[PDB]
């Protein structure tokens, strides 16, 4: 059965390698949420937080 | 000894705090996870030390 | 003031003349104890 | 699967319970039978052999 | 032998070299930037505590506030500050909170929910550009309404009518009417959204009017998309119980269904596909004409129709020099197209049970005359004989 039993098992560890690099991908996202013009709101942003007004 | 020792740990960590158990819907890059908690919310929380 | 409120329950089930199980009517079932100011010759399945 | 006792303040597993209690009763009157003259054993034993 | 070889060079090389090529950029990222970026960072994650609580944004206010409803049982007046925009927020999405003090801190979700990840899906089409035969004029119609406004929207202009919105395709079970809209959708390369229209449905009440939001709400951020809602029937006009505990739920969520999907607008730009056994499962006016088109009844096979089903699956399978293809057609009588699969099957299961190596004869002739008795009636030539 040599022509399609031995390439079986080379397709299936490709579709294995597929699920793997997905998993891999997954794990890192695009950074972060960091804009230049909301790190001047984080002057007040410290003492509001901490206070007991929200 | 041993079985002194034992039965105060077993008392110690009833003392500490319960704990749960929630699945895991996404992942996030910034050294977090998104979990849902079966009877509650999402929550993105910080990672054990070991994984 | 001192009284203190109290919490009501209904007995839903016994399981020894110690110990009984109430139905809270706040929520959750417990398994509670009994008091020398109760009589357990009165405490009896279904008594609020 | 079965029922089981969790501390109220701790919750967590210190002690167990029969199955038993927590479910609906086992018998609804007394275990022991009200009628002890008997009208089964007088009455229609034929048919209770 | 030597075509499946030339799959393995492409498929092999280039994937093996992705998977790699990922592992190694993951550390590789990091080393261009040792300040600036860190450092925002770096008390983005002092601001933030852990755990967060997670949100829902009902509105803002504009001043610097916002009102959300978190699953927190008393709703909150928090704020809009610390790496957050006004216009980083839109009505309706998910916000994440700060556990000791309720503040949009972020979003890193933007619709991200569990009924999301139901709905999108990875998965391969199972069919690609009708790869089983029969049915060539309905898919010709599908193609009309959904596809062809994806593809060129300009003949539509020199037509000067407003382009199609949606396609309702129902009548008899085993035709593969929701195989067509998978065929169809992997012919255009668009987004499809197997949400099925049961799994919004639970017993706990007011939870399904959120879901029905969703789903337009995420289809229009990946338009062009197709939006196939399989089995509307269940959330039809019928009851979820008699009693209790559902006298509500269907009602709801039927009704904000059709107002989100007017609502957009008329487009031709994001389809739905309303997937349903019959409209007597249903409401008796949907949404009724001018705006749904166009309708699709599927009936089954005539002759010509079911021989285009039938060749597909006995080339698959040893011999067919043994009995014609039109020895098969005459034997059968008209019948759905998953009649003519099951014959097939079980044919293959008697190769098998002689222990055999080719679908011979025999296997043919029993195969044909099973499924004609389940499946049976004989009063049509009894009334007339
Ligand atoms: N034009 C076609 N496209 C796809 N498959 C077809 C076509 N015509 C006939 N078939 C046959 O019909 C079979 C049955 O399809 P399937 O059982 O999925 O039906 P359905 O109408 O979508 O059903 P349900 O009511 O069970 O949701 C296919 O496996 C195939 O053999
Ligand atoms: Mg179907």
């Amino acid at each position: 059965a040599a022509p399609y039993a031995a390439k079986l098992k080379q397709t299936e560890n490709d579709l294995k390698d597929i699920e793997a690099r997905i998993k891999e991908k997954a794990g890192v996202k695009e950074s972060d949420t960091g804009l230049a013009p909301s790190h001047l709101w984080d002057i007040m942003g410290d003492r509001q937080r901490l206070g007991e007004e929200h | 000894n041993d079985k002194v020792r034992f039965i105060k740990d077993e008392l110690r960590l009833l003392q500490e705090p319960g704990s749960y158990v929630g699945e895991v819907i996404k992942i996030v890059s910034d050294k977090k996870v998104l979990v849902k908690v079966q009877p509650e919310g999402k929550y993105i929380v910080d990672v054990a030390k070991d994984i | 003031l001192q009284s203190i409120g109290q919490l009501i329950g209904e007995v839903m089930k016994e399981l020894s003349e110690e110990k009984y199980i109430v139905k809270a009517s706040s929520g959750p079932r417990y398994i509670v104890g009994v008091r020398n100011s109760v009589d357990r010759s009165k405490l009896k399945k279904g008594v609020r | 699967s079965m029922s089981v006792a969790l501390h109220r303040h701790s919750n967590a597993l210190v002690d167990i319970l029969p199955p038993d209690s927590d479910s609906s009763i086992s018998v609804m009157g007394e275990n022991e039978k009200p009628d002890v003259t008997y009208a089964d054993v007088g009455g229609l034993d034929m048919q209770k052999q | 032998t030597r075509c499946k070889l030339k799959l393995l060079r492409m498929e092999r090389i280039k994937d093996h070299l992705l998977l790699e090529e990922e592992f190694v950029s993951n550390s590789e990222i990091l080393k261009p930037f040792e300040k600036k970026q860190e450092e925002e960072k770096k008390q983005l994650e002092e601001i933030r505590g852990n755990p967060l609580s997670i949100g829902t944004l009902e509105e803002i206010i504009d001043d610097d506030h916002a009102i959300v409803t978190s699953p927190t049982m008393p709703d909150y007046y928090v704020s809009i500050l610390s790496f957050v925009d006004k216009e980083l927020l839109e009505p309706g999405c998910s916000v994440l909170l700060h556990h000791k003090t309720m503040s949009i801190v972020g979003v890193l979700q933007d619709d991200a929910d569990p009924m999301v990840s139901v709905m999108k899906m990875d998965k391969s089409p199972t069919e690609s550009y009708s790869d089983i035969g029969g049915l060539e004029s309905q898919i010709q119609e599908i193609k009309e309404s959904v596809e062809l406004p994806l593809t060129h929207p300009e003949l539509y202009e020199e037509m000067g009518i407003k382009p199609p919105k949606g396609v309702i395709l129902y009548g008899a079970p085993g035709t593969g009417k929701t195989l067509l809209a998978k065929a169809v959708a992997n012919q255009t390369s668009a987004t499809f959204l197997r949400i099925v229209g049961s799994e919004l449905i639970q017993k706990y009440l007011g939870d399904g009017p959120r879901l029905c939001r969703q789903i337009f709400k995420v289809a229009g951020e990946n338009a062009p998309s197709i939006v196939f809602i399989d089995e509307i029937d269940a959330i039809g006009t019928k009851r979820y119980d008699s009693n209790s505990g559902g006298e509500r739920e269907i009602q709801r969520t039927m009704l904000e269904l059709l107002n989100q999907l007017d609502g957009f607008d008329d487009r031709g730009d994001v389809k739905v596909i309303m997937a349903t056994n019959k409209i007597e499962t249903l409401d008796p006016a949907l949404i009724r004409p001018g705006r749904i088109d166009r309708k699709i009844l599927f009936e089954n096979p005539d002759l010509s129709t079911k021989k285009k089903i039938l060749g597909i699956h006995t080339s698959k399978m040893n011999l067919s020099e043994d009995v014609n293809l039109e020895t098969l057609v005459t034997t059968k009588d008209d019948l759905s197209g998953a009649d003519i699969q099951a014959m097939c099957t079980e044919a293959g299961l008697l190769a098998l049970r002689e222990r055999r190596m080719q679908v011979t004869a025999e296997d043919f002739k029993q195969a044909k005359e099973r499924v004609m008795k389940n499946k049976v009636e004989e009063n049509l030539e009894g009334l007339y004989l």
